[PDB]
């Protein structure tokens, strides 16, 4: 009736992913490469189908079901989906090389058009900062907002192996004058000390 | 009146054979994807919608009398016996019905054709010595173009007879194109033979033979055959639907008219409630 | 019927006596009336159908081609197979409702009958199912009706008395 | 080899009715049930329904009830999903696949979807991509409000190829989509001259070249 | 003519519940078509069935006629085809160039093939020849394939079959 899943899961290739679904209520996972049609990955809770390596496999305990993922290479790297008829939220399986970086942050203001639209939603970017768990807390005079601001990560580059992180806040013309002056503040592993970036109109 | 199925089958106390993929026909004659249902053994005989052919395109005259006789008999045990077919090619195959690599056929059959350039009448026999009738599956090839009849067998226009101290059965193959099967236009007719005991079996043919590798040994019992497409399951139940496994605790039954097993009764009724108290009048 | 009221309040059995004298209103069930015709429901499907019979190998009921003769045949026993059957169970479900009604209201009135007897002379029928005697009947009198051994006779006179003065 | 060959790329407007087919290739259309399954561009996988081929028994969401009809022709090989009412939100990849049950039990309840088409892209919607400046290191163009989410970004088309981010588009309570796409440049470089991003959105048909 | 398994043909019909017949169009090839006689009189000249196609030699040859007709809709296909069993055996010479012919009808699953005889039979209407009438289904999806070297009483087209509540009924109310 309902499946839960972990959302997104980073790793290099070479290593173990265990991934839970909770069927309320034969639960099988599917696998969507990028720009393809899904594929059967294993069904009955635990059986793998022709094609499938045997480094995928399938575990059952009372009511979560776990598949763990061996000998990691570029071709896992796909969206998973548990299925019981309902689907699961689905899970990225985003490939990682590790190298260490800091994010650079720099804030963009609504444009003067965008400010038209009757629509202000302010911009705030994270360039090549390596931890992707890493968090943006949106500055509005010292108040926090959640739920409010969307964010979108860059993948990794083979350039420079690292991420890039947008978030944009969006709100109605009164509350753009709401708060004299904005800043995006972020909290990182790579960078101990959290860094606000403030701006403002004028 | 029970209305609803589990959906599942019961593996027990019934002994179920799932046929993945195979049809009772195609698991007895030996088609390759069904080689691990040779020797098999079943009380329910679960058939699939899922199974297909995939072999040289044949074809069974009253193929339903045969599949309601193989399913009674309840056994897959094919017997290979030793015939001596002299002055002919054995084991004859083709690459629409393919076995592991390289071109095969049916397991259970013997394609003889020509050898050399000749090809004598086959006169052989079995006695039924045993005390249990013996199946015998033989079959008649028809091919496409008389070219073909003629360089398979050297006869212009065999004949097949089968033949009992009671009983006799005469094939004239013909030749002629058909639909394309499997990259085939050609065909097998497959007949069959019941030798009681203490009888005996004689082939006499001149041509167009797919002769028999042995008998199926035949028994009397409380197998079937079912098409349905529930999965088998683990659990105990008696009573056996297409639908799966119900409880036979309630005298009838509402799913389906095909049953199996110690099963309630069907009624066109999808419910009828028995009093188990008495009239019922309440306060106000 | 005559008792035009069932009791909601009663758990004990599906039959019993409610009674309100000097000490006060009491209530209880007669097992041996619930018991009896539990005992005659309990069974009254094994003893027609005695279980299901076992069918092992039969004809063939669905048809992918058309054959002809045979397979309307096969249809036409099925099909009257299955219509006989239908009218088995729905005449069997009728008869025996209408039975264990008739059974159930037969057990009420033969419970009223018992005790109005036990009562000869010293309770008078009020219409409504329910007794009204004419004497002193502590709890100890009404668990011996209930019990089926009340004396009539020892409170003859004095509910003679009440009766007519 | 089974194989499930599905229509082409669908472009319609909203209130109106689509019809996709999917054709079987490698096995016989009534041996198996075949499910369809939606996905909006990345929104997850979506059951939409089930047709019971040999017997011609639906099952459809009740999201869909009443604007959906499947059916199948036996003699093609082929089965018909049409979609009807189309709304801008049905705009998805729509898939065929290949279930197992088709005689006594429902196949979606027991078995899995073992084969599965390439799928079309419905898309019922057209929204123009509103292009901002993104200016103060590193610059960029802001996309915004688009619906259909085939959309390159390009800066002078061949200037600059390597600095340049694309975040993948980010869903919006109207439904509408927008990303940005920002390049590092040298500081110096910033203030000297200024590139050109030129965003190209096919479903809208829409070429905007934007400064800065 | 004759219907072997008459009973059978007559109840399907039945069942099927309409007589709409659908004209294919066949390729005869090196044989003369629309053949007919006096003892089937249509309009004032000689005739036939109108439903069925009397294919005879061309000339002085009968080719191995072999036609096809893929059953590409969604619906069963009911052909009608009969063979021709001559009176004599000059007749049959003087019909079909083969000393004798079959008739073979074939689907990707189903073969039916007849040896027509030459004999007098009793006299019906003038004739000692018969007609012997078969029936195939083409289910949907399926195809048809009419391999004939002589004595082949083609069809001319399709009933359309279907399915619901029709029947036949004896009556003189
Ligand atoms: C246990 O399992 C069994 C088997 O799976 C279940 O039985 C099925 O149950 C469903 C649910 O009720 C039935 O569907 C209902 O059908 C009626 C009308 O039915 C009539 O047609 C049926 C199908 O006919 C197709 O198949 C037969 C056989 O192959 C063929 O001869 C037909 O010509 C037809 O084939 C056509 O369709 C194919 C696929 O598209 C094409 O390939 C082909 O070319 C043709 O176009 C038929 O089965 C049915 O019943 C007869 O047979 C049953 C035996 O099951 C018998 O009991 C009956 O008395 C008849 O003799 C009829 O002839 C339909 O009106 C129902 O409609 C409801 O649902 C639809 C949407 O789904 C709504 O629009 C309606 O308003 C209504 O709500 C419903 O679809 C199914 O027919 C039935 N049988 C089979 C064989 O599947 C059973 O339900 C299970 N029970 C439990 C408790 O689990
Ligand atoms: C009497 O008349 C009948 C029908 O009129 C003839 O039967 C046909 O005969 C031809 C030739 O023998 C057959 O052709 C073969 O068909 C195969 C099936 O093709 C279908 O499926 C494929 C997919 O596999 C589709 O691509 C195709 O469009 C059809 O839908 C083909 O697979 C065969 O291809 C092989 O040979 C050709 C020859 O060039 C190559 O190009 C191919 O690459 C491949 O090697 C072939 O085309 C046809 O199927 C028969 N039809 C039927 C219904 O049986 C009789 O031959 C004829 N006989 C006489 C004596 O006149
Ligand atoms: C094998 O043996 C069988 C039987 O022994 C033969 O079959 C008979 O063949 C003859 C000749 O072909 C048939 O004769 C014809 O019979 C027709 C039916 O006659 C009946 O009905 C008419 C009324 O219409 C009555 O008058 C008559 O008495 C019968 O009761 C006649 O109508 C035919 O008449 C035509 O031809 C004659 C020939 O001279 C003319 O005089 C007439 O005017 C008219 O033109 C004709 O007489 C007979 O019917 C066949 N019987 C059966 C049962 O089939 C086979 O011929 C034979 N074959 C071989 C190879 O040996
Ligand atoms: C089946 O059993 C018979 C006799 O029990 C034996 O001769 C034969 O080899 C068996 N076949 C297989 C495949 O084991
Ligand atoms: C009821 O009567 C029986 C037999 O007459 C006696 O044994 C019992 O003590 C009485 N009282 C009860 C059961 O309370
Ligand atoms: C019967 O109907 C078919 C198709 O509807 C048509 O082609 C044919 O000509 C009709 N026959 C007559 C006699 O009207």
């Amino acid at each position: 009736s309902v499946l839960t899943q972990p959302p997104s899961v980073s790793g290099a290739p070479g290593q173990r992913v265990t991934i839970s679904c909770t069927g309320s209520s034969a639960v099988h996972w599917y696998q969507q490469l990028p720009g393809t049609a899904p594929k059967l990955l294993i069904s009955g809770n635990s059986n793998r189908p022709s094609g499938v390596p045997d480094r995928f496999s399938g575990s059952k305990s009372g009511t979560s079901a776990s598949l763990a993922i061996t000998g990691l290479q570029a071709e896992d790297e796909a969206d998973y989906y548990c299925q019981s008829s309902v689907f699961g939220g689905g899970t990225k399986l985003t490939v990682l090389g590790r190298t260490v970086a800091a994010p650079s942050v720099f804030i963009f203001p609504p444009s003067d058009e965008q400010l038209k639209s009757g629509t202000a939603s302010v911009v705030c970017l994270l360039n090549n900062f390596y931890p992707r768990e890493a968090k943006v807390q949106w500055k509005v005079d010292n108040a926090l907002q959640s739920g409010n601001s969307q964010e979108s990560v860059t993948e990794q580059d083979s350039k420079d192996s690292t991420y890039s992180l947008s978030s944009t806040l969006t709100l109605s013309k009164a509350d753009y004058e709401k708060h004299k002056v904005y800043a995006c503040e972020v909290t990182h592993q790579g960078l101990s000390s959290p860094v606000t970036k403030s701006f403002n109109r004028g | 009146v029970q209305s609803s199925s589990t959906g599942k089958i019961c593996n027990n106390p019934h002994r179920i054979l799932d046929g993945i993929d195979c049809t009772l026909i195609d698991a007895l004659l030996g088609d390759p994807h069904c080689d691990v249902f040779q020797n098999e053994t079943w009380d329910l005989f679960v058939e699939r919608s899922k199974a297909f052919s995939n072999c040289y395109p044949y074809d069974v005259p009253d193929y339903a009398s045969l599949r309601s006789l193989v399913a009674s008999s309840g056994t897959l045990e094919f017997i290979t016996e030793g015939f001596t077919w002299t002055g002919v090619t054995q084991n004859g195959g083709s690459n629409a019905c393919k076995r592991g690599p390289g071109s095969g056929f049916f397991s259970r059959l013997n394609w003889l054709t020509k050898s050399g350039s000749t090809y004598p009448v086959l006169n052989v026999t079995m006695p039924n010595n045993d005390n249990f009738d013996k199946l015998y599956i033989w079959g008649v090839h028809h091919p496409s173009t008389n070219q073909e009849q003629t360089s398979l067998y050297v006869q212009a226009s065999g004949r097949v007879t089968v033949s009992t101290r009671r009983s006799q059965q005469t094939i004239i193959p013909n030749i002629g194109s058909r639909p394309w099967v499997r990259g085939l236009s050609s065909r097998i007719s497959i007949y069959w033979t019941i030798v009681k005991p203490g009888d005996v079996l004689v082939i006499n043919s001149n041509g167009n033979l797919i002769a028999p590798r042995g008998y199926f040994k035949m028994r009397t019992g409380k197998s079937s055959i079912m098409r349905s497409d529930a999965p088998i399951d683990t659990c105990i139940s008696e009573c056996i639907t297409p639908n799966g496994s119900i409880p036979n605790d309630k005298p009838f039954q509402n799913v389906n008219k095909i049953t199996y097993g110690a099963c309630p009764k069907y009624v066109k009724q999808n419910t009828l409630k028995l009093a188990t108290g008495m009239r019922n009048v309440p306060e106000k | 019927g005559f008792i035009e009221n069932g009791w909601e309040g009663m758990i004990d059995g599906w039959y019993g006596f409610r009674h309100q004298n000097s000490e006060g209103t009491g209530q209880a069930a007669d097992l041996k009336s619930t018991q009896a015709a539990i005992d005659q429901i309990n069974g009254k499907l094994n003893r027609v159908i005695e279980k299901t019979n076992e069918k092992f190998h039969q004809i063939e009921k669905e048809f992918s081609e058309v054959e002809g003769r045979i397979q309307d045949l096969e249809k036409y026993v099925e099909d009257t197979k299955i219509d006989l059957w239908s009218y088995n169970a729905e005449l069997l479900v009728a008869l025996e409702n209408q039975h264990t009604i008739d059974l159930t209201d037969s057990e009420m009135n033969k419970l009223f009958e018992k005790t109005r007897r036990q009562l000869r002379e010293n309770a008078e029928d009020m219409g409504n199912g329910c007794f009204k005697i004419y004497h002193k009947c502590d709890n100890a009198c009404i668990e011996s009706i209930r019990n089926g051994t009340y004396d009539h006779d020892v409170y003859r006179d004095e509910a003679l008395n009440n009766r007519f003065q | 080899q089974v194989q499930l060959v599905q229509s082409g790329a669908e472009v319609k407007k909203p209130g109106a009715s689509v019809t996709v087919s999917c054709q079987v290739s490698g096995y016989t259309l009534t041996s198996y049930g075949l499910s369809w399954v939606r996905q909006a561009p990345g929104q997850g996988l979506e059951w939409v329904g089930w047709i019971n081929t040999y017997d011609g028994q639906t099952k459809y969401v009740k999201k869909f009830q009443g604007r959906v009809t499947m059916t199948t022709h036996t003699g093609t090989n082929t089965a018909y999903m049409e979609m009807k009412s189309l709304r801008s939100d049905d705009t998805a990849v729509y898939y065929c696949a290949r279930v197992e049950g088709v005689r006594g039990v429902m196949g979606f309840h027991y078995y899995p979807m073992d084969v599965w088409g390439q799928g079309t892209m419905v898309t019922v919607s057209s929204k123009g991509p509103s292009v901002f400046p993104l200016a103060p290191a590193a610059l960029g163009c802001l996309v915004k409000d688009y619906f259909p989410e085939p959309v390159t970004v390009s800066w002078n088309s061949g200037a600059l190829t390597s600095g340049v981010h694309t975040f993948p588009a980010v869903l919006q309570s109207s439904g509408l989509y927008s990303l940005s796409s920002v390049v590092t440049v040298p500081s110096s470089s910033l203030g000297t001259q200024t590139y050109i991003c030129n965003v190209n959105h096919k479903p809208s048909n829409t070429k905007v070249d934007k400064k800065v």
